[PDB]
Order: C-alpha cells, then structure tokens, then sequence
C-alpha cells in the first residue's frame, strides 16, 4: 500500500482547531503514525490521542483497520499537555 | 556513522574535476556535522558558476516563482545531461508545478510557499512540513505551558 494524503484536524485542551495534511500508508500502525508526528512536529506519542473512522485509534492498529484508503480521507488528533 | 559515509561522498564531489553538481551548502553542512568547518564563501569560489547560473536564469525567466535552490538547479541540470539552456527550462517547469501543489495544499506564495521551497531544495514534503510546523507552533508551545 502506497502514499496517502491525510486531512487532519488538530486540537488541544483549550485552543482553536487547526488543519494539516500528512503523508501516510494505509498499512502504517498508529504507533508509527504517532512517531512520525513526534519527529516532525515534536508532539510526544504519549500526548497524542487519535480518532480515525469514528473510533479511537490504538497503537498496534493499522490506519487500514480504521478504513484509511485514499487521498483526502480525514483523521482527528487531540493533544494532552504536561 | 551513515552520516560520515555521506559526508565522505559529498566531500568527494570536488576532487580535481569531478563532473558533478556540488552544492556548497551540503558540503558546508557535512563538515559542521563532522566537527570542523570551512568558509562557505571559499567553497562557492572553488566550485563552477554552473548551478547558480541555472538558478539565476530560472529566476529571471519567472520572478513570480521566487528564488531557486541549488538542489533544484542540479536536478534539472542532470536531467538535461549538462545541457544548460535545457536545464533552465525544466528547472522552471518543475518549480511551477510545485508552487500550485503547495497552493492546492493550502500554501500559496503569499503564505511563504516560495521561501520554504527554496529553503528545502524544492522538496514539497519538507516544505509542507516546515510550513505546517510554523503554524502548529502555538500548539507545540502549549504542551509545555501551564
């Protein structure tokens, strides 16, 4: 499975929403998704909570298992703090 | 360790007449990463003008596209087998296409499209990340705030 542009809404405890695009693979795990966000954006995996295909996403689950499949599919990232 | 082996190859790109497109920045960085340092201006004056020419020419041909990077110049240059009027034309073509990709991903020139592209060697993913990272910074900061 090849590269997919993913439309992500990012929120935290308080703020405003912001939306970003990420490159993923449907066979990527959430753990790998989180590691990538850490590496690029500096958000510890531990403070990352994801909802994908209307369900909370766990570390060992693939994006595929949450129905990710095509460019413009969406996902939701919520950030805890300190 | 894998970065050393890249530094070696990057540095080899200036032996006595090594047909190639050395980019002064890359070599300069390879040395910083290594632990020394060499004046950046001195590298510029050691290498041919070729790749900067390609870049200046592309900038002349469409100033609407901002500054061209050495990596984008080299790319077009290699693709056209050292043919210099052909490198310019493809260098512009490749950059135009990219500006509207960023546009259609929500970043036109008025939003820093052009500088991020230059700054990241015409690499869209990396421009995009950089650009998205500037705007996500408040969120990053809040992780450590309260």
């Amino acid at each position: 499975t090849q590269d997919i542009r993913l439309w992500v809404s990012v929120e935290d405890a308080q703020m405003h929403t912001v939306t970003i695009w990420l490159t993923v693979r449907p066979d990527m795990t959430v753990a790998s998704l989180k590691d990538m966000v850490f590496l690029d954006y500096g958000f510890p995996p531990v403070l990352q909570q994801w909802v994908i295909g209307q369900r909370l996403a766990r570390d060992q689950e693939t994006l595929h298992s949450h129905g990710v499949r095509q460019n413009g599919d969406s996902a939701y990232l919520y950030l805890l703090s300190a | 360790d894998k970065m050393r082996e890249e530094g070696l190859q990057l540095v080899s790109m200036i032996r006595e007449g090594e047909a190639a497109g050395a980019c002064p920045e890359e070599i300069f960085s390879a040395l910083q990463y290594s632990g020394t340092e060499v004046p950046l201006q001195w590298l510029r004056s050691e290498l041919p003008y070729v790749l900067e020419m390609v870049a200046e020419l592309a900038g002349q041909q469409d100033p609407g596209l901002g500054a061209f990077s050495c990596q984008e110049a080299r790319r077009a240059w290699l693709d056209r087998h050292g043919n210099l009027d052909e490198a310019v034309e493809e260098c512009v073509r490749t950059r135009r296409r990219k500006v509207q990709e960023l546009q259609s991903l929500g970043f036109g020139p008025e939003e820093g499209s052009l500088q991020a592209l230059f700054q990241h060697g015409g690499d869209v993913s990396r421009a995009l990340t950089e650009l998205q990272r500037q705007r996500l910074e408040p969120f990053r900061q809040r992780l450590w705030d309260s």
